[PDB]
């Protein structure tokens, strides 16, 4: 909840125009603003992180709608514990964001190795990989982002790390759950699933975007799934 | 660099080398900045004219508004050599408007080239004749109260073109104020006149007519008639 | 600025008295008219409610009343932020409110 | 971890009864003392406590057990629910049914 | 844990890929995948007993890995 998408952006804004529109509301940890190389322009929008979903929030209530360079910009969720977020594309077209909360006060270990997977602060992670098993009613399984078949993928800890414990149990639909050995593959649960409980370890659960999970489990894969990009 | 930052902390011809060999430019410009705040006559403006040898530049020109008149006007080119256009330079004209009548003007004719700055002219046409040509204009431009803003604009400004945009708010819609509108003629009987001719062509601004040609509840039950069982209402 | 607001009536026990608690509020949602049962290019806040038939509202301007963080960030999504965000359900009257 | 508590609830100790402010000037152990180090939220704990200790130094002489329990019991899910029948019906409905009447 | 349940397969797989399939983790003892007579084709969903229990309860981690022609395999324990 901390990646706001902003809109309505005249040619004179820049990175560093938006750093300082929207500093005022807290710390940045990032700011992307997609080009056309051809023109060298970008395309009217960009994504502000901020470091809080606090302040995110804030910035959200003072700047839709508000005036930025002459005219109006959009502003919205584009998509203590972690908040990351995947844009989801489906074969060539995008589907829409998916942000999770992880649960590092019951599993540390399990939660910031997703978060790290997500901003590729380790040298690796999940951009660009796929979801290579889709099983209506069920799930949606990521992460292996070496063989992209369910037999890859690597923790930010080495190969390999133990199971924390299973407090958090597969009770419903949106649940982040570790595919496995846990290394980096992870489902994401379509239904109550509670015949894994004990078995995997659930760490975390979509906050926003479940309609962007029920389009990837439209594919169950029948059609590409691709992170075509994450973080926090 | 971190030497010049030790020089900085050690921190004017020979430091001007010093700092410049140092070297980057924000740096000077807060140092500019500094003078400006430690100043705070004359020889700050010198500072200015120093910072203007250096080469952000909207802020030299509230600085310049510190200095505060044809040299402002001058600080005004500057602004305009500082980009061929986006917010800054809508603080310029604004500038411009707070504090010679032609530096507003010209500012709200820049706006005027790119709506809000029509707006701007608008409300500069509100502060007063050429602001009631911008005003008459905006209106014939092609909105009932707006016609009843430029029948405001007939009881300023200024007779028969008056009738005759009166005459294009009747076309535009033949409904009870437009007698009032007529009524700026008459300034009136002949107006009032107008407003009975309108109510045939359709109640008490015939009667108001009649007085500028010199009780309001029973003329609200009128209007209650006026609205548009109840036409036994209408007869009671 | 400027914002709409609508106000749907409902029967008055007239029909509703023959109660299984099956899923015994109305819910608002954005149409684009891309898509009908031969001209398009324009929004819809369709209303829906289980008995009664659908219902839809032209919005031709592009934004109106679309706020900014209204109220503190609660979330209990409901079934999307418009809903909770600006409706209100009068139940007792059957009276839906939305702006 | 029995080192950290330690000194923790030991300079907590002191620090209960102008010594810690000295002891820092005179000898990297307390980097605790600072509310920058997550363990310092702790300690203002065990001192609040201990400064407790300190309050009724006066015997306690507590049917009145019980009813305190009682009162501090006294001191969702279904919501969840009906949120949840919410969605699934607006995903169910056809958005394709118009039958409009005017416009704004 | 003994045999599994295996949902989800394509009729030119037969009795002979599961044998083959599933022996690759452990052996099948029982095969069992229908054959329907009607129409003479099958639904794809096999039941498999093994030796004992522990062959099937490493066959539940293991096992739901297959993939029957590009599509998925659905084994639980039964």
């Amino acid at each position: 909840k901390r990646v706001l998408y902003v809109g309505g952006l005249a040619e004179e804004v820049d990175d560093k125009v938006l750093h300082a529109a929207f500093i005022p509301f807290g710390d940045i940890t990032d700011i992307q603003i997609p080009l056309d190389y051809e023109t060298e322009k970008h395309r009217g929008f960009a994504f502000v992180e901020f470091e809080l979903a606090e302040d995110a929030a804030a910035a959200i209530d003072n700047m839709n709608e508000s005036e930025l360079f002459g005219r109006t910009i959009r502003v919205n969720l584009a998509k203590s514990n972690p908040q990351v977020y995947m844009d989801i594309k489906i074969g060539n077209k995008p589907a829409g964001r998916i942000q999770m909360l992880l649960r590092s006060d019951v599993v540390p270990m399990t939660a910031e190795n997703f978060r790290c997977l997500c901003t590729h602060e380790k040298g690796f992670g999940f951009k660009g990989s796929s979801f290579h098993r889709i099983i209506p009613q069920f799930m949606c399984q990521g992460g292996d982002f070496t063989n992209h078949n369910g037999t890859g993928g690597k923790s930010i800890y080495g190969k390999k790390f133990d199971d924390e414990n299973f407090i958090l149990k597969h009770t419903g639909p949106g649940l982040l759950s570790m595919a496995n050995t846990n290394g980096s593959q992870f489902f994401l649960t379509c239904d109550k699933t509670d015949w894994l409980d004990g078995k995997h370890v659930v760490f975390g659960e979509v906050t926003e975007g479940l309609d962007v999970l029920r389009q990837i489990e439209a594919q169950g894969p029948k059609q590409k799934v691709i992170i075509a990009d994450c973080g926090e | 660099l971190r030497s010049h930052p030790l020089p900085e902390t050690a921190v004017f011809l020979k430091l001007s080398p010093e700092s410049a060999e140092e070297y980057y430019l924000k740096s000077s410009d807060r140092l500019d900045e500094a003078a400006q705040r430690l100043a705070t006559v004359n020889d700050e403006r010198f500072v200015s004219k120093a910072g203007k040898s250096n080469y952000h530049e909207l802020c030299d020109l509230i600085s310049q508004n510190p200095d505060k008149q044809s040299l402002n006007v001058d600080a005004i080119i500057r602004g305009g050599l500082t980009r061929f256009t986006q917010l800054g330079k809508l603080w310029c004209s604004l500038a411009d408007y707070y504090i010679s009548g032609h530096f507003e003007k010209a500012r709200d004719v820049y706006e005027e080239a790119i709506v809000m700055t029509v707006r701007d002219f608008t409300q500069v046409f509100d502060s007063y004749e050429e602001s009631m040509i911008a005003a008459k204009m905006e209106t014939a431009s092609e909105e009932e109260e707006d016609d009843v803003d430029l029948e405001l604009r007939l009881a300023r400004f200024e007779l028969i073109s008056r009738r005759p945009l009166l005459l294009n708010s009747v076309l535009l819609r033949q409904n009870h104020h437009v007698h009032e509108w007529h009524k700026r003629v008459a300034l009136g009987r002949p107006r009032e006149i107008i407003n009975t001719y309108t109510e045939a062509v359709q109640p008490f601004k015939a009667t108001g007519k009649p007085h500028t040609l010199w009780f309001y509840e029973d003329n609200g039950q009128l209007d209650d008639a006026r609205v548009i069982a109840t036409k036994v209402n209408f007869k009671q | 600025r400027p914002g709409y607001k609508v106000t749907k009536q409902r029967d008055s026990e007239m029909g509703q008295q023959s109660d299984y608690p099956e899923i015994a509020m109305p819910r608002h949602r954005f149409m684009s008219a891309y898509e009908q049962r031969p001209d398009r290019r324009w929004q819809y806040l369709l209303m829906a409610a289980e008995p009664y038939e659908t219902i839809a509202f032209k919005v031709p301007s592009r934004e109106i009343d679309k706020a900014e963080g209204k109220f503190w960030t609660h979330w209990n999504r409901e079934t999307k932020q418009f809903f909770l965000q600006f409706h209100f359900k009068m139940e007792k009257p059957p009276a839906p409110p939305s702006l | 971890s029995a080192f950290d508590l330690d000194v923790v609830k030991l300079t907590a100790q002191f620090v209960a009864r102008q010594f810690l402010t000295q002891l820092m000037q005179k000898e990297y152990q307390f980097d605790f003392l600072r509310p920058q180090h997550s363990l310092f939220n702790y300690f203002t704990k065990l001192v609040e406590q201990y400064t407790k200790i300190l309050i009724p130094p006066s015997k306690l002489k507590k049917r009145e057990v019980l009813d305190q329990v009682c009162y501090r019991v006294e001191w969702r899910k279904k919501e969840e629910e009906e949120k949840e029948k919410e969605r699934v019906a607006y995903a169910q409905i056809d958005w394709h049914d118009f039958v409009v009447v005017e416009t704004v | 844990d003994a045999t599994v349940y295996v949902g989800g397969l394509d009729e030119k797989v037969s009795e002979p890929l599961l044998w083959e399939l599933f022996l690759q983790a452990g052996p099948v003892v029982n095969t069992h995948m229908p054959k329907d007579r009607v129409t003479g084709q099958h639904q794809g969903y096999g039941f498999v007993e093994f030796l004992s229990e522990e062959d099937a309860d490493y066959a539940i981690k293991i096992m739901n890995m297959i993939k029957l022609y590009g599509k998925p395999i659905r084994v639980n324990k039964a």
